[PDB]
């Protein structure tokens, strides 16, 4: 029916005061990082560069306290420059990378594609976005004469839908890289629509509203004590170009307000958005009569968007293969169609930690829950628990080989691993007679850990693999241990895990 | 010297001949301290604080002092002494999960009572010394003790000259905590006659309260000074008998009238009279600037909380105080976000005895900055990148200092720890027991810094 009540676990923490405003400058880009600038002001270079930049950056504010450092390490030492906030009038921290006292933080922080490669990092506090966006800027008179023209929402969106170096590359391929650290204003969800057959713009334009629908649905049911009127809540619609002429995917992304006087905080919080916005419209009739006959999945909403590092391309952007331009599903009774189609240009509207658009209140979703177990998935595990048997986990397993130490024991049964490692493999035997072992993955099932003494490959003859001992609990609830290599050369997958041989201990 | 000290001072042991005065801050005082270390440097001959404990007597003229002490007491006390260890607390007093009231309570305390007696045992080994002429570093010592109540001078002199003189003989510490034993027993026999009751304390300050109506005030002053009247003479009496004779007459400080009084632990006790609404909050640590606003916050909280004595069933009040503790620690955890960026007062004052972070290679770069360091580290718990938290020594960088965002999720966890045994302390202690104060930091308001 929606779900949202028997699946979702919304825990809010109000904030009255100035905690809120203080709350939202800390969390929110600054003001002015989204508000239109003559140009750009901020740090655009390839990884290898942004890394000495970031070098001699720390040479400037380590003096003064920062802890010192010792294409991850760069997005996440970016993403932390961001992040730190001002205090009082002295110029920011991220003012020694961008080199300006104008600077305002929190800022946003881009991912830039370059060709051939080269992941540009660019870490701005203005930009000309009126430039980038003024290519779909439609005239207050032209959208006011097609209103006149066409008195009808839909019809209006269709109509209104046809008239539209890294410091260069920055304006062919941005893509927002998310900041775990700052507070989420904007549901931002991208729709990766499969398509068996190609579909008509008049049949996704008309798909489109029922997803405005489904989705306002879930936001006011995920969002209690807001006001979402599902006739006038303005959502926000990107197409991927190529009528569409589209025939493997159709690439769409959804912005929408996160209603006052809510702002949702965690990547997990949004990744439950996202998962009670796709059900909503999955369960919508409209929506799955207009678009099902032309999708092969119903698999619509990507949700592993939200986690910190991870880069959406942002509308009005393209891929180096399709530039994403607004499609406008005007709402049933929206009382400013000018002011919405000139909504889409103003880049807060699809920024994920823009500024919110006198807060009395405020209500912060910080948790949705943890992982979603399905219904299914839950009833399933409580029931495969009541027939099988209990799979105890790892640590419990370890726990009788007198280990609460994992180092340790694999030294023991190390002697065991060479020794199979002379009986098949003896042509590189004796590279394993000293080695040291460091931990590499800690779960809850799996315990990788490498061997540290550049060793050999033991499944081929291309200096070119790195050894990891890996523990499992398989069979009859006994220690599987599993020496796995992981090569360079193609031949070998390129940096992919691969075992050679499972014994037990 | 390697591991530091508590008083900053510079001795001239040679050239230039010119004793040099180190004042540390108090600029609204300059004068008062300037005139304390004055007297400092013209009582003790200018030893003070240079020499050490050698003012009063030689290190180890001590082990023969202290035994011919333990002669020249009294018989009971003679085996009080030898049966004397760490923390043994031979006295009727409260459960430590316990709290008292609506009785009318009173704090005492003997001013400077170690040190007193110090010198009444000194004297007591006089006689053995081995110099007549070689008592004079025992004539600086009764100097101080007279003229402590005078003059405040003297008075750090002797919280620190007593401590450091026991730690040069062993041996004085099982004859001082005898001693104050002995006294401790005597308070108690006296208490029962001038129906004061020992509930708590530590020798020299204790508190108590009265069996009397605890509605009248005009006869409560009247006991509450007979109380002292005779409890201050029984122990003097009792001093007497031991033969330790005082220089400066025996006196009992009232340092306050209260009518709630709650205790958790063995230090931890909060006092609060009803009718005044003065309090005193004891016990917890005050390990840096935010500390002060926690206690505050408990000092308040614990004010509303006894103010619930409305007339109700024990379990509705349990409830009707979680909440409202609940309460505080959220209006404490939303005053902290509007401070997040104030990293000296996200700051915890580390003692070159306790476990410390590891100093950063670049706090070795402070130039006449390190020289500030004597006795206390102060580091602040930043958490850069991510994951990771690591300490910076805060005074030993310039400022204004650029870091990255304080780790609250550090400091806040530990300040709440600390509320939390208050809380369960108070919880368990005036309603009924079986609930530990717990407050879900973790999911209710972490979001706000991590
Ligand atoms: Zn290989």
């Amino acid at each position: 029916l929606n779900y949202v009540k028997h699946n979702v676990t919304p825990r809010e923490t109000v904030l009255d005061g100035d905690t809120a405003k203080a709350y939202l400058r800390a969390r929110t880009y600054a003001p002015g990082a989204l508000t239109p600038a003559p140009a750009y002001c901020g740090a655009v270079d390839s990884a290898t560069k942004m890394m000495g930049r970031l070098a001699d950056a720390e040479k400037l504010l380590v003096p003064r306290g920062w802890p010192a450092f010792a294409t991850c390490g760069i997005v996440k030492r970016l993403l932390r420059l961001a992040a730190t906030e001002q205090q009082g009038p002295t110029p920011p921290a991220i003012a020694a990378l961008i080199r300006n006292a104008a600077v305002q933080t929190p800022l946003p922080v881009y991912r830039i594609s370059m060709v051939p490669t080269g992941q540009a990092f660019a870490a701005l506090a203005w930009d000309d976005w009126a430039r980038i966006t003024r290519d779909a800027r439609l005239a207050e008179a032209v959208v006011s004469a097609e209103a006149a023209a066409h008195p009808d929402h839909g019809a209006l969106g269709r109509r209104l839908t046809d008239r539209i170096d890294a410091g260069g590359q920055m304006y062919v391929n941005r893509n927002e890289i998310f900041n775990g650290a700052l507070a989420i204003t904007n549901i931002i969800l991208d729709l990766d629509i499969a398509l068996k057959e190609p579909v008509p713009f008049r049949r996704l334009h008309e798909a489109l509203g029922h997803f405005r629908r489904g989705a306002l649905a879930a936001v006011q049911l995920l969002f209690p004590a807001a006001r979402v009127d599902p006739d006038a809540y303005p959502c926000y619609f990107f197409k991927s170009a190529c009528v569409c002429s589209c025939t493997d995917k159709i690439g769409l992304r959804v912005c929408m307000p996160v209603p006052a006087p809510y702002v949702v905080h965690g990547s997990l919080t949004m990744r439950g958005v996202a998962r009670v916005i796709q059900q909503a419209v999955l369960l919508d009739r409209d929506f799955v009569e207009a678009i099902g006959s032309y999708v092969k999945n119903f698999l619509l909403i990507d949700t592993g968007v939200y986690a910190h590092g991870h880069s959406l391309r942002l509308p009005y952007f393209a891929k180096i293969c399709g530039r994403l331009l607004p499609v406008f599903v005007i709402p049933p009774a929206c009382k400013d169609v000018p002011a919405f189609v000139a909504a889409h240009a103003d880049p807060r509207r699809f920024h994920f930690h823009a500024p919110p658009t006198s807060p009395r209140e405020i209500r912060v979703l910080h948790s949705l829950g943890g992982d979603y177990v399905s219904f299914f998935e839950r009833k399933a595990s409580r029931n495969a628990l009541e027939h099988f048997g209990r799979r105890e986990t790892l640590t419990e397993v370890l726990g009788r080989y007198n280990v609460q130490t994992v180092e340790g024991f694999a030294s023991e049964l190390l002697g065991r691993i060479v020794a199979c490692i002379e009986t098949h493999f003896p042509e590189h035997a004796g590279e394993y007679q000293a080695v040291s072992v460091r931990r590499a993955v800690s779960k809850d099932d799996w315990v990788l850990l490498q061997l540290v003494p550049s060793l050999s490959c033991l499944r081929f003859k291309h200096a070119t693999a790195r050894t990891f001992v890996a523990l499992s609990v398989g069979a009859n609830n006994r220690l599987c241990v599993s020496l796995c290599q992981q090569c360079f050369a193609a031949k070998c997958d390129s940096n992919r895990l691969h075992t050679l041989f499972t014994i037990d201990a | 010297e390697v591991r530091g000290g508590p008083v900053p001072y510079f001795a001239v042991l040679g050239f230039p001949g010119w004793p040099t005065f180190t004042v540390p801050a108090t600029a609204e005082s300059a004068r008062d301290l300037v005139r304390g270390a004055a007297a400092a440097y013209a009582a003790l001959l200018g030893a003070w604080p240079a020499v050490g404990a050698r003012v009063v007597l030689p290190p180890r003229a001590w082990p023969g002092v202290a035994s011919a002490a333990a002669g020249c007491l009294l018989p009971a006390v003679r085996e009080a002494v030898a049966r004397w260890h760490p923390a043994t607390k031979i006295i009727q007093l409260l459960d430590p999960p316990a709290a008292v009231g609506p009785v009318w309570t009173a704090r005492f305390c003997f001013p400077g009572l170690r040190a007193q007696l110090l010198a009444a045992l000194a004297d007591l080994g006089g006689s053995g010394l081995a110099d007549p002429h070689g008592r004079t570093g025992l004539a600086r010592l009764d100097a101080l003790v007279v003229a402590a109540p005078s003059e405040p001078w003297a008075g750090a002199v002797l919280e620190r000259l007593v401590p450091d003189t026991c730690n040069a003989c062993p041996a004085l510490r099982q004859l001082l905590g005898g001693v104050m034993a002995a006294v401790c027993l005597q308070i108690e026999e006296t208490a029962s006659s001038v129906k004061f009751a020992v509930c708590g304390g530590d020798g020299g300050a204790f508190w108590g309260v009265f069996n009397v109506d605890p509605q009248d005030a005009d006869a409560a002053s009247g006991v509450i000074e007979d109380a002292r009247r005779a409890i201050e003479t029984a122990v003097g009496a009792v001093l007497r008998a031991n033969a330790v004779r005082l220089r400066h007459p025996l006196c009992l400080a009232l340092e306050g009238v209260y009518t709630h009084a709650v205790a958790w632990s063995q230090a931890g006790v909060w006092f609060w009279n009803s009718r005044d609404n003065t309090d005193h909050l004891g016990g917890f640590p005050l390990r840096g600037p935010a500390y002060t606003t926690a206690a505050g916050v408990v000092r308040d909280t614990l004010r509303r909380v006894l103010g619930l004595t409305t007339a109700c069933v024990p379990e509705e009040d349990a409830l009707t105080a979680r909440g409202l503790m609940e309460d505080a620690c959220d209006r404490l955890i939303l005053d902290a976000f509007n401070k997040r960026l104030d990293a000296e007062y996200w700051s915890v004052r580390v003692s070159p005895f306790e476990a410390s972070d590891p100093l950063p290679p670049t706090a070795f770069r402070g130039g006449a900055l390190l020289d500030a360091e004597h006795y206390w580290r102060r580091v602040v718990r930043v958490c850069p990148g991510g994951g990771e938290s690591v300490g910076v020594p805060v005074d030993l960088y310039p400022r204004p200092l650029v870091l990255p965002p304080v780790d609250c999720a550090h400091h806040l966890r530990e300040i709440l720890r600390e509320i939390e045994l208050v809380f369960t302390g108070v919880l368990a202690g005036v309603w009924g027991e079986g609930g530990k104060f717990v407050y879900p930091f973790d999911d209710k308001m972490s979001f706000l810094f991590a």
